[PDB]
């Protein structure tokens, strides 16, 4: 049996070609994607849902973002700019990072490719107690902007969690195959591919000829995501509030925490209905916010954002050497792809041409990982 | 008035208020063990690692209680439904409470 594996910055999702169709697995708490998260305890190490679950009563021992920085140096600009975020300790071991936790009351480091093994452990865990078979074989995906050394760590990660990774694919390639663009017959064809998940935002353009694949341009926006709606919507709400109230939540982690998640909520519900209520009782100093808000005021809130998500898209075009209507086939992947308005400017910047969007944008790399691993085997 | 659907809310609702129970029963287990360890029987050192134990403790609690005011969160309750109204108001403000209480012991230990 071979499966494919989208090892995620955030979250990681597992699929295995079966029956003549891809099936996404679900972990053990019956989720299709798993946190990409770890954590060390005093008796235990726990590795997704239970690890993230955990993040407020162990944050230094609870290591996640190891894709941003498996196969790079430590001085890189992206590893020294993220340190400061983390509250886990990133040691400088002779040049490359190294987590650093406790683990059991006694002081561990791990190399990243360490922990995203533990990661694909799990994923591969996660398969055998569905398929109730072991299972060696895997595709694993990266993102085409990967250079030599963080394609050869991630491998790495895949053989240390006992896997025989067959390929490492990048990550749009993946998409275009889960669509099934490689089976197209004719000459070739250029493909977009636009990633937006919860907080990065890639394009992909690859060329297809006769089933070959070859990327041609990347770009996209390191602060871009669905976070970013949030955050606007927290702050339209926020505004509100002190509006009819005259209060301010904002000094309030636990009122604006939980505002926030229902935004977050209000923010899926309005993809596919133009309204989306919330009632929260008792939200600051024992007033109630019961609140509504309209996919329109949803839209005006983040209008320069969507907007925004074409900038990345022309320099993909720029750089590629193509014309819009160039582009033959377009992919939708990541959870905030999901989005009205951005699919109608996506739709209308290329005059009017219709997206591969029916495969869940969260499930779609695992998916033509899944394919070629089968293919593969 | 009394509607089949207030039922279902009713349900949530009461199944809600048990996993609070659960929540305050830890909350009450931990200040317990607090009181003991205090009453200073270990070396100091010792002691103020059991200090940082709880504290850990009463973070997951919070944390639980954080999660059942998210899950409350999801509910609409028509003006109508006032028995769901009362209870989803009354639940909110015991998780309140009982977060007042950690906080009170979050804030006094491993400092
Ligand atoms: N319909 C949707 N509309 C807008 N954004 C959506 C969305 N679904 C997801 N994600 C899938 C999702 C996320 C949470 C869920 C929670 C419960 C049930 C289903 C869920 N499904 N996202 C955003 O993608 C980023 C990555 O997920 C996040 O910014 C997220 O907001």
């Amino acid at each position: 049996p071979a499966v494919g594996i989208d090892l995620g910055t955030t979250y990681s999702c597992v699929g295995v070609f079966q029956h003549g169709k891809v099936e996404i697995i679900a972990n053990d708490q019956g989720n299709r994607t798993t946190p990409s998260y770890v954590a060390f305890t005093d008796t235990e190490r726990l590795i997704g849902d239970a690890a993230k679950n955990q993040v407020a009563m162990n944050p230094t021992n609870t290591v996640f973002d190891a894709k941003r920085l498996i196969g790079r140096r430590f001085d890189d600009a992206v590893v020294q700019s993220d340190m400061k975020h983390w509250p886990f300790m990133v040691v400088n071991d002779a040049g490359r990072p190294k987590v650093q936790v406790e683990y059991k009351g006694e002081t561990k480091s791990f190399y990243p490719e360490e922990v995203s093994s533990m990661v694909l452990t799990k994923m591969k865990e996660i398969a055998e107690a569905y398929l109730g078979k072991t299972v060696t074989n895997a595709v694993v995906t990266v993102p085409a902007y990967f250079n030599d050394s963080q394609r050869q760590a991630t491998k790495d990660a895949g053989t240390i969690a006992g896997l025989n990774v067959l390929r490492i694919i990048n990550e749009p390639t993946a998409a275009a195959i889960a669509y099934g663009l490689d089976k197209k017959v004719g000459a070739e064809r250029n493909v977009l591919i636009f990633d937006l998940g919860g907080g990065t935002f890639d394009v992909s353009i690859l060329t297809i000829e006769d089933g070959i694949f070859e990327v041609k341009s990347t770009a996209g926006d390191t602060h871009l995501g669905g976070e970013d709606f949030d955050n606007r919507m927290v702050n339209h709400f926020i505004a509100e509030f002190k509006r009819k109230h005259k209060k301010d939540i904002s000094e309030n982690k636990r009122a604006v925490r939980r505002l926030r998640t229902a935004c977050e909520r209000a923010k899926r519900t309005l993809s596919s209905s133009t309204q989306a209520s919330i009632e929260i009782d008792s939200l600051y100093e024992g007033i109630d916010f019961y609140t509504s808000i309209t996919r329109a005021r949803f839209e005006e809130l983040n209008a320069d954002l969507f907007r925004g998500t074409l900038d990345p898209v022309e320099k993909a075009l720029r750089d590629a050497k193509l014309d819009k209507s160039q582009i033959h086939d377009i992919v939708l992947v990541g959870g905030s792809t999901r989005i009205p308005k951005i699919q109608k400017l996506l739709q209308d910047f290329f005059n009017g041409k219709e997206l591969n969007k029916s495969i869940n944008p969260d499930e779609a790399v695992a998916y033509g990982a899944a394919v070629q691993a089968a293919i593969l085997s | 008035g009394n509607s089949p659907q207030e039922e279902v809310e009713l349900k949530k609702l009461k199944h809600l208020e048990k996993s609070v129970e659960k929540i305050a029963d830890q909350l009450e287990e931990l200040n317990k063990e607090l009181t003991g360890i205090q009453q200073g029987f270990l070396p100091k050192d010792l002691q103020a690692e059991a200090l940082c134990k709880l504290d850990r403790r009463v973070k997951a609690t919070i944390e639980q209680f954080m999660k059942i005011l998210e899950e409350i969160d999801t509910l609409i309750l028509p003006e109508n439904f006032k028995d769901s109204r009362l209870k989803r108001k009354g639940l909110v403000k015991k998780v309140q409470a009982f977060l007042a209480e950690c906080d009170t012991v979050e804030q006094n230990i491993c400092q």
